[PDB]
RNA sequence: GCCUAACGAGCCUGGUGAUAGCUGGUUGUCCGAGAAAGAAUUUUAGUUCAACCUUAAAAAUACCCCAAAAACCCUAAAUUCCA
RNA sequence: UCGGAGUACAAAAAACCCUCCGAGUGAUUUUAAUCUAGACAAACCAGUCAAAAUAACCAUAACAUCACUUAUUGAUCCAAAAUUUUGAUCAACGGAACAAGUUACCCUAGGGAUAACAGCGCAAUCCUGUUCUAGAGUUCCUAUCGACAAUAGGGUUUACGACCU
């Protein structure tokens, strides 16, 4: 959730190069 | 004209009990259309990937390892390329139990 | 294009002294649609010194930062929520480069 | 609704009401759903169920139909072997 | 192409039915299904065609 | 409207910039693996471990031990080291390898564990079983005495007591043959203990067997406080957990306060707190062996209840809370119709007047 | 076109108090509360359901609401939920 | 009529003769049962999930799968079938069982809730000025003009809006 401290903890794709 | 059928109304998903409330067995806890919340303990899973709570309780959110099932070929392939240190993390919904199991009552003292 | 205040249209450089480049930049300028100046390393960071210093200079305790941000008067009714971030500066595509 | 007949003077029932609904004596009205006989082999087998219920009326619908009957069909029935002798009153309701 | 919507038959003597949605081009069709009746898996063979 | 993390983000560390140099897990299972390291550390966002009861997580445990072996790490190593390559060493064993048939010594292997890491195992299974948790209450001690309990059930049949094993009241109808190493000028106390089926309190164990001043190995030498007590689970509940406790005292202690009759086949006259009893006598007694087994009702039980403590037999049962309705409606709108059964009283009908 | 001063079909009586989702009108005094639109509809000049509201009546919590909590690339004013 | 994305930035909902993609089904075999706590959604009708329990099968064996999966659909009555079902570009897609033009020969009821005239708003179009000079003017920007552009006004035109009648 954007207002808590704990956002885009499950951010991945910018892990993973596929396109 | 060459716009057409843009009309469709909202199909209400959402998340239906939050953190902290109280919950009987078979209340819909949330409604996706992706996968955005995953299911935790004592959360069941609908075709529709709906999450409801299986037993009385608590519901509680939680942030945690994903670890996918092997049968999954996408999954699978998603955390082979990932970088040595890197573990995928997601949100999970759960169910703390409420009541106990069950209690031992005397029935009768021969 | 789109062009918000505050944005660097055409850069030159060269052997030259600013006031040539100004002379004739001023009439490219002046054609603009916006409101605009031609200017130098200098002068521009001569205008945001004076910018800052007239900001601390400010006599009167009241600023439309302090009486936006804490809601006096229950002002924010008639403010926009930009406005937290323009500061009274910028209304519409305008700029008025007076008010602190 | 006719409110009064012309040789009677009295009240007449919608017979068509008679005929889909079923109204138990605490004053709770029963019915089909809508739509179960048609076309049940392009039907999910949980649709399906969900169609073969038999389910109350919301109170709106109820006065509307009490309104469009009239007293006879109120009154308290005693059938031999009736299914629905079991429903007809109501127990426990704390209101 | 064109599907059809076929009545299906239980071998198990119990008359019992359902319909199913087949392939027009195909073979007259032939499965195992559950009969309620007998409460079994067992043979069903297509009886009729209902629907085109 | 961002916040700012508190701590470290999870996979902050790693440089996006340049991903086709950074070494990658080709292996679903090296990630699963540090997936599960991952999610054993303590982080600073709500997790499974916090609401799901870790018990008390972190917690400084009160040891009441005997103190651990001393013996030399360097010596040790080498003589090991040595052995393995004994072992190493033949071609016999390799073939053993290669071809698919070898077996292990089981005995020996237990004898080894019982001497080694055993104690620590025994520890860990009394800590699930929650043995500490109801006798000392904080306390954890490590069982550095082996304890080796049995039952005979015949004259050829021998049924050992380990740890959390489940035994049958008709095995147990006996006092049970007890083994450990000690020389003498030792001392001991064993304790047969019922963890739960104490009938009043809740909070309460029965004694079983009690007996005192042990000299070395000798169990019947020791004069005994409690007389044996055969287990008595009651019908209804399931498997009680009874509790074999050996401390090794120094001076020898005299209790008339804990001494019980001798027939003793009273209730009210056994019953007991494990952490009292402690107290009392912490300073001479240190717990050291430990052993224990699960139990549940069986057929001779009855006897006990009637010809030993001349009770009536109470039986229980396992009920399940009633199943939850939500308030009942007026209308009850869209609902089957056998919604009006659920709140139904009993079913019967009722003609109120009639 | 004409058929007794108005003929795209005479006049009169009856059917007739025809029927109008359309316009007009709707008669003493004082007091209590009090309403701007979600859905269907040959429906958008209307209805019938909701939501609000009125009059009685039973109850028990009702707003306000701090942490904690609600997604994956980037994203504001702020919402939700609650002692 | 139905669905996906934006509009609608973070719970839900949310309009336009708004911006964009689709649907009125294929293909396949794993042919996908009965019954019931509790819920989602919701004006109503319709829609959705789903524990436990039975029965089926390894002998403690119930989510059909894929195509962005989301959409691939239709109420009552009535007809055909006989045991248990099937039937609508009823697509004006909450669906009248079955009906087109034309009226300047027209009529009545209304509407400024809605057009034609005029006013009003606005200023796209139109009209004025100034600002800027590359250029035309043999040479020379401004005698006379002046592209690309700039700032401001006017309220004649054609529209646009539908505010009074
Ligand atoms: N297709 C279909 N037609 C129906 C149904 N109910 C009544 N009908 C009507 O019944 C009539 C049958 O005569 P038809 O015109 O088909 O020869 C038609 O007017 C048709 O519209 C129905 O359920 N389905
Ligand atoms: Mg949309
Ligand atoms: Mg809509
Ligand atoms: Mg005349
Ligand atoms: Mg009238
Ligand atoms: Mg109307
Ligand atoms: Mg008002
Ligand atoms: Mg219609
Ligand atoms: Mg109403
Ligand atoms: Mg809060
Ligand atoms: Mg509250
Ligand atoms: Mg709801
Ligand atoms: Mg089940
Ligand atoms: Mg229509
Ligand atoms: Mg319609
Ligand atoms: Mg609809
Ligand atoms: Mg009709
Ligand atoms: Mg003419
Ligand atoms: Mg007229
Ligand atoms: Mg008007
Ligand atoms: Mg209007
Ligand atoms: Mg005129
Ligand atoms: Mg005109
Ligand atoms: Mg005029
Ligand atoms: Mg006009
Ligand atoms: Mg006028
Ligand atoms: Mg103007
Ligand atoms: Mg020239
Ligand atoms: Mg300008
Ligand atoms: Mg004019
Ligand atoms: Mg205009
Ligand atoms: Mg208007």
């Amino acid at each position: 959730y954007r207002s808590k401290p704990t956002h885009g903890i499950g951010r991945y794709k910018h892990l993973v190069k596929a396109q | 004209s060459k716009n057409l059928g843009g009309k469709s109304p909202g199909k209400r998903f959402g998340i239906k009990k939050m953190e902290g409330h109280y919950v009987h067995a078979g209340n819909i806890l949330a409604t996706q259309r992706h996968f955005r919340w995953h299911p935790g303990a004592h959360v069941g899973l609908g075709k529709n990937k709906c999450l409801y709570a299986l037993e009385e309780g608590v519901v509680r959110y939680t942030k945690e390892v994903y670890v996918p099932n092997p049968s999954n070929s996408e999954a699978v392939d998603l955390v082979t390329r990932l970088p040595q240190g890197a573990v995928l993390y997601k949100t999970f919904v759960h169910v703390v139990p409420a009541k106990p199991e069950g209690t031992f009552k005397l029935v009768a003292m021969l | 294009t789109p062009v918000k205040a505050g944005r660097l249209i055409v850069e030159m450089g060269g052997r030259c002294e600013f006031k040539e480049v100004q002379g004739f930049l001023d009439l490219v300028a002046h054609k603009l649609p916006f409101p605009a100046k031609a200017v130098s390393r200098e002068t521009l960071e001569k205008m945001r010194k004076d910018q800052e210093e007239r900001e601390r200079n400010n006599q009167n305790p009241w600023t439309f930062e302090r009486i936006a941000t804490a809601n006096m008067l229950g002002i924010r009714k008639v403010l926009s929520p930009y406005d937290l971030t323009h500061k009274g500066r910028y209304w519409g595509k305008f700029y008025t480069p007076e008010r602190v | 609704v006719t409110y009064f007949s012309s040789r009677k003077g009295k009240r007449k029932t919608v017979k068509a009401v008679i005929y889909r609904f079923l109204r138990l004596h605490s004053g709770l009205w029963l019915r089909r759903k809508a739509g179960y006989k048609k076309k049940l082999w392009k039907k999910t087998a949980a649709r399906k169920r969900r169609l073969r219920e038999f389910v109350f009326c919301n109170k709106t619908q109820s006065k509307l139909l009490d309104k469009m009957t009239t007293s006879f069909w109120k009154r308290r029935n005693w059938y031999a072997d009736d299914p629905y002798q079991k429903y007809q009153d109501r127990t426990n309701l704390k209101v | 192409s064109k599907t059809i919507l076929v009545k299906m038959m239980s071998q198990a003597g119990t008359g019992f039915s359902f319909n199913t949605k087949r392939s027009r081009l195909r073979e007259k069709l032939t499965l195992l299904h559950y009969d309620p009746v007998v409460k079994k898996k067992v043979l069903f063979v297509e009886q009729k065609k209902i629907r085109s | 409207r961002r916040a700012a993390p508190l701590g470290p983000m999870p996979n902050e560390d790693i440089d996006v910039s340049d991903l086709e140099r950074l070494k990658k897990y080709r292996s679903f299972d090296r990630y699963r693996r540090r997936a599960e390291q991952e999610a054993r550390k303590p982080h600073w966002w709500r997790t499974y471990r916090e609401h799901f009861g870790e018990e008390s997580g972190p917690k400084d445990r009160v040891d009441i031990g005997l103190p651990p072996p001393k013996v030399s790490r360097t010596q040790q190593l080498l003589e090991r080291k040595q052995a393995l390559r004994e072992l190493r060493a033949n071609v016999e064993e390799e073939r053993a390898a290669r071809l698919q048939t070898a077996r292990i010594p089981l005995e020996a292997v237990r004898a080894e564990w019982e001497r080694t890491c055993g104690p620590y195992h025994k520890q860990r299974l009394a800590e699930y079983c929650g043995l500490y948790r109801d006798l000392f209450h904080g306390a954890t001690f490590v069982p550095r005495v082996p304890l080796h309990v049995a039952y005979a059930v015949g004259e050829d049949d021998l049924m050992p007591v380990y740890h959390g094993n489940e035994v049958t009241p008709t095995e147990a109808a006996q006092a049970p043959e007890v083994t450990y190493e000690a020389d003498e000028g030792s001392l001991w106390t064993l304790l047969l203990t019922n963890l739960d089926g104490h009938l009043l309190e809740p909070d309460a164990e029965y004694v079983h067997w009690l007996v005192t001043n042990i000299p070395g190995n000798r169990v019947t030498e020791g004069q005994e406080t409690c007389p044996y007590l055969p287990p008595f689970p009651a019908r209804g509940s399931g498997f009680h957990r009874f509790a074999f406790l050996l401390f090794k005292q120094d001076k020898r202690i005299d209790f008339s306060g804990d001494t019980r009759p001798s027939p003793c086949y009273q209730l009210a006259q056994r019953t007991f707190h494990t952490f009292d009893f402690y107290k009392k006598h912490q300073d001479a007694m240190t717990p050291a062996g430990l052993a224990f087994f699960q139990c549940r009702w069986d057929d001779s039980v009855t006897r006990v209840f009637h010809q030993l403590l001349d009770m009536r037999e109470p039986v229980f049962e396992f009920v399940r809370p009633p199943p939850y309705h939500p308030k009942q409606k007026r209308f009850p709108h869209r609902q089957p119709l056998r919604y009006l059964d659920r709140y139904r009283d009993s079913h019967e009908p009722t003609y109120g007047i009639y």
